[PDB]
């Protein structure tokens, strides 16, 4: 799992488009700036079809995972961010995460977005799946 | 201007014009309802700047022209609140509005008419007149497939087009699809345009199917509907609407046929018995029959088989009941046709008997 920071993001992301964007760090601009350029080198390949959660114990999941699940009729790849809670993820958000981590293919861009990863949390089942696939942005 | 109106003639189109806006006033003026008494007819007209709703009322009693504004939700609720039968007569005097009725007696501020944000008038490109029966069926056939709230704006609409003496509504949202066409014995020349998810909405909820054919007028950034005393106009959204006849599966070779109410049993069941249920369901098709099952990869599972007219090269396919079981509610009829070519490009879901609406769903991972 390769550690950018958001200035070095229009380099990596220019070359290399993950399937996967851990943008970390509780700081305002940098995550929306590095966000803001993955769903603009993202629209630049197919990705037309942009979406949108704030994670917390009301959102539908399956809204979700079975929009991973879905086939488009115009091929319009999807840029799934989530707008983690401000705390890191909750007692279960690390189980259909981990589903989601499972549900991803590759036109699905996922795009996890919040502040500094919970502490040594960070071993919840499904961060580790993502870890070699994807990249993770220091937006601090 | 004054006018005295029976409360029950009045109350309707209160309710009308004043409808489905009440979030807050973005301006103080939009929260008002402009009054005009002119040539023997009241007009009453809401707006939210989107679309506005115009009611006409036939002024019997006698009456006297002019015109003003007045909050929509307090005047509705004045005059909803009089005993019914009650005669209501409306006087401007100042900036000031009496509203009068055996002894209750109030007087509601305005805002000038001038100031009202109402449309000056355009021009049609096209207009014509199909039956309010005709208008409801296109809508009602096609429009739980509209987009929602999606980043595509152009699909969180419906588009209107016509060729020949032909009028057709489609919607889509990435997934699925669905038109429909109805003849209006009328030669039209061919046009599109969006019409915005708000304004259809508008749109079916004013047709009463009744007697009172409809009167359409597209315009080049608006669409007009006249239905009896009503009038609504809607902003089209400015988008091009993807072309829906490149996505009809191409001469499909796999063709299924079973009956429609069998069908959206079997489905029902395939969702009950699925603990996850945006895992979908996954259809298995071979000559004469039908396998459907809700799919969970982890589990081994009981599939249910129904006899089905089917035949040519079986295959697998997976699919969200939702956008199937929406498919089966709208064709509302005995049997049902589908075709098939992919377990990975789309499927053309018909009513066997006839070929006004046709729905296009794409298929699921699996």
């Amino acid at each position: 799992m390769i550690r950018l920071y958001p200035e070095q993001l229009r380099a990596q992301l220019n070359e290399g488009l993950r399937a996967a964007y851990l943008l970390l760090g509780n700081d305002p601009l940098l995550l929306q700036e590095s966000q803001d350029a993955v769903r603009q080198v993202a629209a630049a390949q197919g990705f037309e079809e942009h979406h949108t959660f704030s994670i917390d114990p009301n959102t539908d999941w399956n809204a979700i995972f079975s929009l991973c699940q879905a086939m488009s009729l115009f091929a319009s790849r999807q840029t799934l961010l989530l707008l983690l809670p401000e705390n890191g993820p909750n007692a279960a958000i690390n189980e259909q995460l981990l589903t989601l981590t499972g549900l991803l293919h590759d036109d699905l861009l996922l795009i996890v977005r919040g502040n500094k990863l919970s502490k040594a949390q960070e071993n919840a089942a499904w961060f580790t799946a993502l870890a070699n696939r994807s990249v993770q942005v220091t937006c601090q | 201007m004054k006018f005295t109106v029976e409360r029950e003639h009045l109350l309707k189109p209160l309710q009308q014009v004043s409808g489905p806006l009440g979030g807050r006033p973005t301006l103080p003026i939009l929260g008002n309802l402009l009054l005009q008494v002119a040539d023997g007819t009241l007009s009453l007209t809401g707006t939210d700047l989107e679309m506005e709703m115009v009611a006409r009322v036939a002024l019997v009693q006698p009456h006297e022209p002019g015109a003003t504004t007045v909050p929509a939700r307090k005047f509705f609720d004045i005059c909803r609140g009089l005993p019914e039968g009650a005669e209501i007569a409306v006087q401007l005097e100042g900036e000031r509005m009496l509203v009068r009725s055996g002894r209750s007696r109030f007087s509601l501020s305005t805002l000038p008419a001038a100031d009202f944000p109402n449309l000056d008038d355009w021009q049609s490109e096209v207009e014509f007149t199909l039956p309010q029966a005709t208008m409801k069926r296109l809508i009602e056939a096609t429009q739980f497939s509209m987009a929602h709230q999606d980043v595509r704006y152009y699909l969180n609409g419906m588009l209107f087009e016509t060729e020949g003496e032909e009028l057709r509504t489609v919607a889509t949202d990435g997934h699925r699809l669905a038109v429909c066409s109805m003849p209006i014995g009328q030669s039209l020349p061919s046009h599109s345009v969006i019409v915005p998810r708000k304004g259809v909405i508008e749109l079916m909820r004013m047709l009463d199917g009744g007697d009172n054919p409809l009167r359409v007028q597209i315009g080049s950034n608006n669409i007009r509907a006249h239905v009896g005393d009503f009038i609504f106009t809607s902003k089209l959204v400015d988008g091009r609407f993807p072309d829906y006849r490149r996505v009809l599966p191409k001469n499909p070779d796999k063709h299924l046929e079973a009956g429609c109410d069998l069908l959206k049993q079997a489905f029902a069941r395939a969702a009950a018995a699925s603990n996850e249920k945006f895992r979908g369901v996954r259809l298995y098709v071979s000559e004469n029959q039908l396998k459907i099952t809700a799919n969970n990869p982890e589990q081994e599972e009981a599939e249910e088989i129904l006899d089905v007219t089917y035949s040519g090269a079986e295959m697998e396919i997976g699919f969200n009941v939702s956008y199937v079981l929406d498919v089966l509610n709208a064709l509302k009829c005995e049997n049902v046709r589908m075709m098939l070519t992919d377990s990975v490009s789309s499927v053309q879901i018909e009513d066997a008997a006839s070929q006004s609406a046709a729905y296009v769903v794409m298929p699921m991972r699996l």
